[PDB]
C-alpha cells in the first residue's frame, strides 16, 4: 500500500517523569513527535493490502498510534536484525494479557509469529535462553472484535532508552472517523521495562483474517518542548517551541 | 524537614512533586500510598539588642 501522509495536529504528549507539578510552566527536553508533522498514515482500510509490515526501522521512539477497536495489531516483535541469533522482545496482547517475552527467539528467513494464535513460529522456536518474561495483568484480552467509530483512541508511545523500554499509553473515548483530528490529551506511562538488549527495527503484528482498520506511525524526534501543567497536575498545553518564531518567543 | 501531612492530589502514578523553585516539596508514601509536605527547619538568624 501507498502510504498516503497526514498531519499530525499536536498529538503525542505524554508526563516524561514521574515527577509532579502544579501550574507551573516547564520547559523539556526530550525525544517528542514534532506539532504537524507528516505521519506515514497506514491507511488500514483493505475491506488495501495492509500486510505491508515490514521490519520498519525502530528510530528513537516510534508514535505507534492506533484508532483501532479490536487491536487488529495485537503484538509488536522487536529485535536487532531478526535472525535467530538475537536475544529478541515481542510484546503481544493475547487472550492472557498484554505479556512482554524477552527470549531467545529463534527466527526464519521471515521472521515473525504469525497469526494461525501466534503459532507460525518463526519467532518463537525453543525458549534456550530467556533473560525475563513479563507477564503482565491478565485482563479482559478476549480476542478483541469490536469496531465502528474510532473510540479507543489506542495511543502508544514505544521509546527505548539504556535498554529500558518504556511504553507509554492512554485510552481516550471520543468519537471520530478518520485520522486524528484537533483536541489534546497527554499520554501516561503504563509500563517500563528493566531489561538490556538493543532494538533496531519491529513490526506490527496484524491479526490476519491484511483487512479493515486504521493506524499511524509516526516517528519521534528530540526537540525541546513547553509544557504547562494546571491545578490538578495534568497536561492540558504545550508548544513545540522549535517550530515558528510566535513558538520560539513563546 | 518536617514532614507535615498533605493536602493536594497525585496523579496515582507519581512519586516526587517540587515548586517553581525545582526543590523538593512533596512526597508520595511508598508504604500506604499518601502525599505528605515538606518544610525544613533553618530558620533564621540571631540578633542582640543592647
Amino acid at each position: 500500500l501507498p502510504p498516503a501522509y497526514t498531519n499530525s495536529f499536536t498529538r503525542g504528549v505524554y508526563y516524561p517523569d514521574k515527577v509532579f507539578r502544579s501550574s507551573v510552566l516547564h520547559s523539556t527536553q526530550d525525544l517528542f513527535l514534532p506539532f504537524f508533522s507528516n505521519v506515514t498514515w497506514f491507511h488500514a482500510i483493505h475491506v488495501t493490502k495492509r500486510f505491508d509490515n515490514p521490519v520498519l526501522p525502530f528510530n528513537d521512539g516510534v508514535y505507534f498510534a492506533s484508532t483501532e477497536k479490536s487491536n487488529i495489531i495485537r503484538g509488536w516483535i522487536f529485535g536487532t536484525t531478526l535472525d535467530s541469533k538475537t536475544q529478541s522482545l515481542l510484546i503481544v496482547n493475547n487472550a492472557t494479557n498484554v505479556v512482554i517475552k524477552v527470549c531467545e527467539f529463534q527466527f526464519c528467513n521471515d521472521p515473525f509469529l504469525g497469526v494461525y494464535m501466534e503459532s507460525e513460529f518463526r519467532v518463537y522456536s525453543s525458549a534456550n535462553n530467556c533473560t525475563f518474561e513479563y507477564v503482565s495483568q491478565p485482563f479482559l484480552m478476549d480476542l478483541e472484535g469490536k469496531q465502528g467509530n474510532f473510540k479507543n483512541l489506542r495511543e502508544f508511545v514505544f521509546k527505548n532508552i539504556d535498554g529500558y523500554f518504556k511504553i507509554y499509553s492512554k485510552h481516550t473515548p471520543i468519537n471520530l472517523v478518520r485520522d486524528l483530528p484537533q483536541g489534546f490529551s497527554a499520554l501516561e506511562p503504563l509500563v517500563d521495562l528493566p531489561i538490556g538488549i538493543n532494538i533496531t527495527r519491529f513490526q506490527t503484528l496484524l491479526a490476519l483474517h491484511a483487512g479493515a482498520a486504521a493506524y499511524y506511525v509516526g516517528y519521534l524526534q528530540p526537540r525541546t518542548f513547553l509544557l504547562k501543567y494546571n491545578e490538578n497536575g495534568t497536561i492540558t498545553d504545550a508548544v513545540d517551541c522549535a517550530l515558528d518564531p510566535l513558538s520560539e518567543t513563546k | 524537614g518536617v514532614l507535615t501531612e498533605s493536602n493536594k492530589k497525585f496523579l496515582p502514578f507519581q512519586q516526587f512533586g517540587r515548586d517553581i523553585a525545582d526543590t523538593t516539596d512533596a512526597v508520595r508514601d511508598p508504604q500506604t500510598l499518601e502525599i505528605l509536605d515538606i518544610t525544613p527547619c533553618s530558620f533564621g538568624g540571631v540578633s542582640v539588642i543592647t
